[PDB]
Protein backbone atom coordinates (compact mmCIF):
# COMPACT_ATOMS: atom_id res chain seq x y z
CA UNK A 1 0.00 0.00 0.00
CA UNK A 2 4.27 2.69 0.32
CA UNK A 3 5.29 -1.07 -1.34
CA UNK A 4 2.73 -1.34 -3.63
CA UNK A 5 3.87 3.24 -4.19
CA UNK A 6 7.14 1.65 -4.89
CA UNK A 7 5.92 -1.43 -7.02
CA UNK A 8 4.02 1.80 -9.19
CA UNK A 9 6.95 4.03 -9.50
CA UNK A 10 9.22 0.47 -11.02
CA UNK A 11 6.48 -0.94 -12.96
CA UNK A 12 5.75 2.59 -14.71
CA UNK A 13 10.36 2.99 -14.71
CA UNK A 14 10.26 -0.59 -16.54
CA UNK A 15 7.38 0.57 -18.74
CA UNK A 16 10.05 3.57 -19.83
CA UNK A 17 12.92 1.27 -19.98
CA UNK A 18 11.23 -1.11 -22.40
CA UNK A 19 9.63 1.21 -24.30
CA UNK A 20 13.64 3.25 -24.92
CA UNK A 21 15.52 -0.42 -25.28
CA UNK A 22 12.57 -1.17 -28.28
CA UNK A 23 12.99 1.85 -29.72
CA UNK A 24 16.57 1.91 -29.68
CA UNK A 25 17.09 -1.40 -31.03
CA UNK A 26 14.48 -1.15 -34.01
CA UNK A 27 17.33 2.99 -34.33
CA UNK A 28 19.52 -0.28 -35.01
CA UNK A 29 17.93 -2.32 -36.74
CA UNK A 30 18.44 1.81 -39.74
CA UNK A 31 22.00 1.67 -38.41
CA UNK A 32 22.59 -1.39 -39.56
CA UNK A 33 20.06 0.90 -43.26
CA UNK A 34 23.57 3.01 -42.86
CA UNK A 35 25.30 -0.41 -42.68
CA UNK B 1 16.46 7.69 -36.02
CA UNK B 2 20.20 8.57 -36.10
CA UNK B 3 23.08 7.87 -34.33
CA UNK B 4 22.55 10.86 -31.90
CA UNK B 5 19.17 10.31 -31.41
CA UNK B 6 19.59 7.09 -30.39
CA UNK B 7 22.11 7.93 -28.34
CA UNK B 8 19.68 10.33 -26.56
CA UNK B 9 17.52 7.09 -26.22
CA UNK B 10 20.47 5.33 -24.82
CA UNK B 11 21.54 8.33 -22.20
CA UNK B 12 17.29 8.08 -21.30
CA UNK B 13 17.50 4.22 -20.45
CA UNK B 14 20.70 4.73 -18.36
CA UNK B 15 18.74 7.55 -16.12
CA UNK B 16 15.70 5.34 -16.05
CA UNK B 17 17.60 2.82 -14.73
CA UNK B 18 19.37 4.68 -12.00
CA UNK B 19 15.71 5.76 -11.03
CA UNK B 20 14.89 2.44 -10.69
CA UNK B 21 17.97 1.14 -8.74
CA UNK B 22 17.70 4.27 -6.20
CA UNK B 23 14.26 2.27 -5.77
CA UNK B 24 16.07 -0.81 -5.17
CA UNK B 25 18.22 0.72 -2.84
CA UNK B 26 15.75 2.00 -0.86
CA UNK B 27 13.76 -0.88 -0.65
CA UNK B 28 17.10 -2.97 0.35
CA UNK B 29 17.46 -0.50 3.34
CA UNK B 30 14.35 -0.73 4.50
CA UNK B 31 14.68 -4.52 4.85
CA UNK B 32 18.34 -3.91 6.24
CA UNK B 33 16.91 -1.76 9.25
CA UNK B 34 14.58 -5.17 10.51
CA UNK B 35 17.40 -8.15 9.65
CA UNK B 36 20.62 -6.23 10.94
CA UNK B 37 21.88 -4.22 13.81
CA UNK B 38 24.53 -2.08 12.57
CA UNK B 39 27.30 -1.51 10.24
CA UNK B 40 29.13 -4.86 11.04
CA UNK B 41 30.00 -7.29 8.54
CA UNK B 42 30.38 -4.65 5.15
CA UNK B 43 27.49 -3.05 5.54
CA UNK B 44 28.87 0.80 7.04
CA UNK B 45 31.11 0.44 3.81
CA UNK B 46 28.00 -0.66 1.47
CA UNK B 47 25.94 2.29 2.99
CA UNK B 48 29.28 4.64 1.70
CA UNK B 49 30.32 3.05 -1.59
CA UNK B 50 26.27 3.24 -2.43
CA UNK B 51 26.60 6.68 -1.94
CA UNK B 52 29.74 7.18 -3.39
CA UNK B 53 28.53 5.38 -6.78
CA UNK B 54 25.41 7.25 -7.15
CA UNK B 55 26.78 10.94 -6.69
CA UNK B 56 29.66 9.13 -9.68
CA UNK B 57 26.92 8.20 -11.57
CA UNK B 58 24.93 11.43 -11.51
CA UNK B 59 28.24 13.21 -12.18
CA UNK B 60 28.60 11.05 -15.27
CA UNK B 61 25.04 11.47 -16.81
CA UNK B 62 24.98 15.39 -16.08
CA UNK B 63 28.49 15.19 -18.71
CA UNK B 64 26.79 12.91 -20.59
CA UNK B 65 23.91 15.61 -20.83
CA UNK B 66 26.02 18.19 -22.03
CA UNK B 67 27.91 16.16 -24.60
CA UNK B 68 24.03 15.21 -25.76
CA UNK B 69 23.55 19.03 -26.38
CA UNK B 70 26.94 19.37 -27.83
CA UNK B 71 26.33 16.53 -30.05
CA UNK B 72 22.73 17.95 -31.25
CA UNK B 73 23.66 21.67 -31.83
CA UNK B 74 26.50 20.58 -33.99
CA UNK B 75 24.12 17.74 -36.37
CA UNK B 76 23.94 20.29 -39.59
CA UNK B 77 27.82 20.69 -39.07
CA UNK B 78 28.54 17.24 -40.07
CA UNK B 79 31.82 16.88 -38.79
CA UNK B 80 31.44 15.26 -35.34
CA UNK B 81 32.52 12.36 -35.58
CA UNK B 82 34.71 12.54 -32.45
CA UNK B 83 31.39 14.18 -30.37
CA UNK B 84 29.76 10.76 -31.47
CA UNK B 85 32.70 8.91 -30.20
CA UNK B 86 33.07 10.76 -26.91
CA UNK B 87 29.52 10.46 -26.15
CA UNK B 88 30.36 6.58 -26.36
CA UNK B 89 32.81 6.88 -24.24
CA UNK B 90 30.57 8.97 -21.80
CA UNK B 91 27.48 6.37 -22.01
CA UNK B 92 30.10 2.83 -21.53
CA UNK B 93 31.65 4.72 -18.29
CA UNK B 94 27.72 5.89 -16.75
CA UNK B 95 27.34 2.16 -18.02
CA UNK B 96 30.06 0.64 -15.85
CA UNK B 97 29.37 2.67 -12.83
CA UNK B 98 25.72 1.01 -12.75
CA UNK B 99 27.23 -2.29 -12.61
CA UNK B 100 29.19 -1.36 -9.73
CA UNK B 101 25.60 0.02 -8.21
CA UNK B 102 24.14 -3.16 -9.18
CA UNK B 103 26.67 -5.50 -7.83
CA UNK B 104 26.25 -4.17 -4.69
CA UNK B 105 22.92 -3.85 -4.67
CA UNK B 106 22.72 -7.71 -5.56
CA UNK B 107 25.73 -8.81 -2.92
CA UNK B 108 23.00 -6.61 0.22
CA UNK B 109 20.13 -8.87 -1.37
CA UNK B 110 22.44 -11.76 -0.78
CA UNK B 111 23.66 -11.12 2.69
CA UNK B 112 19.86 -10.25 3.74
CA UNK B 113 18.15 -13.66 2.10
CA UNK B 114 21.22 -15.96 3.72
CA UNK B 115 20.02 -14.59 7.09
CA UNK B 116 16.47 -15.54 6.78
CA UNK B 117 15.62 -17.54 4.07
CA UNK B 118 17.02 -21.09 2.84
CA UNK B 119 19.24 -21.08 -0.68
CA UNK B 120 17.48 -23.74 -1.77
CA UNK B 121 13.78 -22.87 -2.44
CA UNK B 122 11.41 -19.89 -3.83
CA UNK B 123 12.73 -19.51 -6.85
CA UNK B 124 16.63 -18.97 -4.87
CA UNK B 125 18.53 -21.50 -7.03
CA UNK B 126 17.44 -20.09 -10.22
CA UNK B 127 18.05 -16.64 -8.83
CA UNK B 128 21.49 -16.93 -7.86
CA UNK B 129 21.97 -18.84 -11.53
CA UNK B 130 20.34 -15.66 -13.42
CA UNK B 131 22.64 -13.37 -11.13
CA UNK B 132 25.41 -15.02 -12.07
CA UNK B 133 24.69 -15.23 -15.83
CA UNK B 134 24.20 -11.84 -16.30
CA UNK B 135 26.82 -10.63 -14.01
CA UNK B 136 28.80 -12.64 -16.64
CA UNK B 137 27.54 -11.34 -19.51
CA UNK B 138 27.55 -7.69 -18.62
CA UNK B 139 30.98 -8.10 -17.57
CA UNK B 140 32.17 -9.43 -21.27
CA UNK B 141 29.86 -7.02 -23.00
CA UNK B 142 31.73 -3.99 -20.98
CA UNK B 143 34.97 -5.10 -21.63
CA UNK B 144 33.92 -5.52 -25.78
CA UNK B 145 32.95 -2.05 -25.40
CA UNK B 146 36.15 -0.68 -23.67
CA UNK B 147 38.16 -2.88 -26.73
CA UNK B 148 35.78 -1.13 -29.57
CA UNK B 149 36.07 2.24 -28.08
CA UNK B 150 39.87 2.27 -28.18
CA UNK B 151 39.68 0.99 -31.64
CA UNK B 152 37.02 3.89 -32.85
CA UNK B 153 39.41 6.19 -31.33
CA UNK B 154 42.12 4.99 -33.59
CA UNK B 155 39.86 4.59 -36.32
CA UNK B 156 38.27 8.42 -36.57
CA UNK B 157 42.08 9.54 -36.97
CA UNK B 158 42.21 7.58 -40.12
CA UNK B 159 39.98 7.04 -43.22
CA UNK B 160 37.39 6.66 -41.01
CA UNK B 161 35.23 3.92 -38.42
CA UNK B 162 31.41 4.41 -39.24
CA UNK B 163 31.14 0.62 -39.02
CA UNK B 164 32.97 0.65 -35.48
CA UNK B 165 30.81 3.44 -34.08
CA UNK B 166 27.33 1.47 -35.17
CA UNK B 167 29.26 -1.70 -33.62
CA UNK B 168 29.45 0.25 -30.46
CA UNK B 169 26.40 1.88 -30.50
CA UNK B 170 24.65 -2.16 -30.79
CA UNK B 171 27.67 -3.13 -27.63
CA UNK B 172 25.94 -0.38 -25.14
CA UNK B 173 22.76 -1.20 -25.76
CA UNK B 174 23.01 -4.87 -25.06
CA UNK B 175 25.02 -4.00 -22.09
CA UNK B 176 21.69 -1.67 -21.02
CA UNK B 177 19.52 -4.51 -21.74
CA UNK B 178 21.14 -6.90 -20.24
CA UNK B 179 21.44 -4.84 -16.81
CA UNK B 180 17.57 -4.19 -17.14
CA UNK B 181 17.49 -7.99 -16.50
CA UNK B 182 19.87 -7.84 -13.45
CA UNK B 183 17.58 -4.93 -12.02
CA UNK B 184 14.26 -7.07 -12.34
CA UNK B 185 16.04 -10.17 -10.80
CA UNK B 186 16.95 -7.34 -7.94
CA UNK B 187 13.59 -6.00 -7.52
CA UNK B 188 12.48 -9.69 -7.69
CA UNK B 189 14.80 -10.60 -4.85
CA UNK B 190 13.96 -7.96 -2.84
CA UNK B 191 9.85 -8.61 -3.24
CA UNK B 192 10.12 -11.96 -2.00
CA UNK B 193 12.21 -10.67 1.06
CA UNK B 194 9.95 -7.84 1.53
CA UNK B 195 7.22 -10.66 1.66
CA UNK B 196 9.15 -12.89 3.96
CA UNK B 197 9.82 -10.24 6.60
CA UNK B 198 7.94 -7.19 6.83
CL1 LIG C 1 12.74 9.55 -20.80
Amino acid sequence: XTWEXWDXAIAEYAARIEALIRAAQEQQEKNEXAL
Amino acid sequence: SGIVQQQNNLLRAIEAQQHLLQLTVWGIKQLQARILSGGSGGWMEWDREINNYTSLIHSLIEESQNQQEKNEQELLGGSGGSGIVQQQNNLLRAIEAQQHLLQLTVWGIKQLQARILSGGSGGWMEWDREINNYTSLIHSLIEESQNQQEKNEQELLGGSGGSGIVQQQNNLLRAIEAQQHLLQLTVWGIKQLQARIL
